[PDB]
């Protein structure tokens, strides 16, 4: 709030424009980063009805329809753990939290239902048990090892998910 | 307008040079911009002070210019290293990294020269129209579970076949396409069929 | 909007792709008469997958597709004389 | 104290001896009126880019 | 006095802008790494150890 100060500053040159262009570049890169990291899928895949995924319990990572927020329980824990004076303005991001949650849910549904075929062409449905058998066939072991131990595998997966949830809810 | 990433560097360089040239015609607090007119109609001490003012201003401007040039050269070197890696693992071999050297299954690439850059031509392999079928984990013939060696057990409604996972080539289910391991008591979803023995 | 006051555009209860980004999810575009509209951007088209216990989809054809990727490599080599710059 | 801002009737209670409060950034936020024992708020008016 | 204040505040603002540029470069590198990890691991099966 000074006119003589501004008249004096006008003698220095074009530094304000330079720093403003730098800040604008930073601000646009901050949105390009998230728009490149999260927006990697074309179609928003939806979760199917009540699901018999072989025995695996994907109840802690799918979007919770109870609250209006499309965030799951782990996302709620992660959001709850992390907690206009002199010309400073905080510009809002381009993508809200709900769009990020929808992108993550679409990616999760694509990885669960289709597998690894929704990143090259069209989504191809396949039972989750056969998908895990193909993963085991890729890591070296055969398919019988999974076809005879799917129960133990699902139990260990559920136990690991529970332990991860407990660790996230205990310490951050 | 597709080659914008190559034009942005030239635009930024031109803008920086123009900003420097325009800053060469400032005062930063003085009697005049040009230095000889300062010492022409003025006493030695005040002229030297006004020259020192311009010296400090131009030093600050040049330091800011050098800092911006270093910051830009860092990103340019990062992009050049990425381009060198993408030139190595695109053409001198077939990569298995998803969405790295092209969208889809990678086959080959061809490099092309460009002003202050490089243009790649990724030849990929994209699937096509699908067709629904019915699959089963294994097949029980004589109390033994038959698992597919390399492929899926595909049925067209009446009979069963075996084909690869990337192309529909139904083959006759025989003992040369499956291996016996275990019995039909553990596999959840075991189906009944007849394995042909040549 | 949530990023300020948009004077000059009209709202619409539709969802298209983001042509001109504004902020907080709001996007603008120039569509038909002709005027400036403001709508909430759509992430994509809903495509549910028909999952079941016994169903697989195997393709029958293929389509070759060549793409293009451009990456900067180097810049212009410059050198400024400090003495001649500062002192004329 | 002096300054320019939008005066609004706030509700933060003050001590019987205190006169004006500040914030973490050491800026004038709330000032008690000298005549009436009421707590007011000082907020700068809108500013931004076009 | 106004010239001295302007010089001091301009130096402070330039230092702030430089720090923000460095932090933005670091964040862009981290975001590129995260995008690579998302594209090569989630949408497939990587054979890269650790
Ligand atoms: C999955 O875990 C949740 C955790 O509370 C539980 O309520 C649900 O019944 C479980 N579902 C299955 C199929 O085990
Ligand atoms: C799945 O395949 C069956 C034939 O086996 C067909 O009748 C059905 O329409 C297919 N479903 C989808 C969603 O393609
Ligand atoms: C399935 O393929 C066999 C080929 O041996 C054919 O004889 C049969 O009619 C086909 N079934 C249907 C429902 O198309
Ligand atoms: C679910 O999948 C199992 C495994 O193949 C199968 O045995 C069962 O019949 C399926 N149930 C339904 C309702 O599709
Ligand atoms: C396969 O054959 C066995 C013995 O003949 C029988 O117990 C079983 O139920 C059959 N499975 C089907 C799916 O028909
Ligand atoms: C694949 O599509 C091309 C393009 O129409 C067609 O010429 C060709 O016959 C198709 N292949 C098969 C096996 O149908
Ligand atoms: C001061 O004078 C005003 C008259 O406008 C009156 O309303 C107020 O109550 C007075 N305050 C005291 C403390 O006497």
């Amino acid at each position: 709030d000074s006119t003589e100060c501004s008249n004096l500053l006008l003698q220095y040159g074009s530094f304000c424009t330079q720093l403003n262009r730098a800040l604008t570049g930073i601000a646009v890169e901050q949105d390009k980063n998230t728009q490149e990291v999260f927006a990697q899928v074309k179609q928003i895949y939806k979760t199917p009805p009540i699901k018999d995924f072989g025995g695996f319990n994907f109840s802690q990572i799918l979007p919770d329809p109870s609250k209006p927020s499309k965030r799951s329980f782990i996302e709620d824990l992660l959001f709850n753990k992390v907690t206009k004076f002199n010309g400073l303005t905080v510009l809002p991001p381009l993508l809200t939290d709900e769009m990020i949650a929808q992108y993550t849910s679409a990616l999760l549904a694509g990885t669960i239902t289709s597998g690894w075929t929704f990143g090259a062409g069209a989504a191809l449905q396949i039972p989750f048990a056969m998908q895990m058998a193909y993963r085991f066939n890729g890591i070296g072991v055969t398919q019988n090892v999974l076809y005879e131990n799917q129960k133990l595998i699902a139990n260990q997966f559920n136990s690991a998910i529970g332990k991860i949830q407990d660790s996230l809810s205990s310490t951050a | 307008s597709a080659l914008g990433k190559l034009q942005d560097v030239v635009n930024q360089n031109a803008q920086a040079l123009n900003t420097l040239v325009k800053q060469l015609s400032s005062n930063f607090g003085a009697i005049s911009s040009v230095l000889n007119d300062i010492l022409s109609r003025l006493d030695p001490p005040e002229a030297e002070v006004q020259i020192d003012r311009l010296i400090t201003g131009r030093l600050q401007s040049l330091q800011t210019y050098v800092t911006q040039q270093l910051i830009r050269a860092a990103e340019i070197r990062a992009s050049a290293n990425l381009a060198a890696t993408k030139m190595s693992e695109c053409v001198l071999g077939q990569s298995k990294r998803v969405d790295f050297c092209g969208k889809g299954y990678h086959l080959m690439s061809f490099p092309q020269s460009a002003p202050h850059g490089v243009v790649f031509l990724h030849v990929t392999y994209v699937p096509a129209q699908e067709k629904n079928f019915t699959t089963a984990p294994a097949i029980c013939h004589d109390g033994k579970a038959h698992f597919p060696r390399e492929g899926v057990f595909v049925s067209n409604g009446t009979h069963w076949f075996v084909t690869q996972r990337n192309f529909y080539e139904p083959q006759i289910i025989t003992t040369d396409n499956t291996f016996v391991s275990g019995n039909c008591d553990v596999v959840i979803g075991i189906v009944n069929n007849t394995v042909y023995d040549p | 909007t949530r990023a300020g006051c948009l004077i000059g555009a009209e709202h619409v209860n539709n969802s298209y792709e983001c042509d001109i980004p504004i902020g907080a999810g709001i996007c603008a575009s120039y569509q038909t008469s002709q005027s400036i509209i403001a709508y909430t951007m759509s992430l994509g088209a809903e495509n549910s997958v028909a999952y079941s216990n016994n169903s697989i989809a195997i393709p029958t054809n293929f389509t070759i597709s060549v793409t293009t990727e451009i990456l900067p490599v180097s810049m212009t080599k410059t050198s400024v004389d400090c003495t001649m710059y500062i002192c004329g | 104290l002096t300054g320019t801002g939008v005066l609004t009737e706030s509700n933060k209670k003050f001590l019987p001896f205190q006169q004006f409060g500040r914030d973490i950034a050491d800026t004038t936020d709330a000032v008690r009126d000298p005549q009436t024992l009421e707590i007011l708020d000082i907020t700068p008016c809108s500013f931004g880019g076009v």
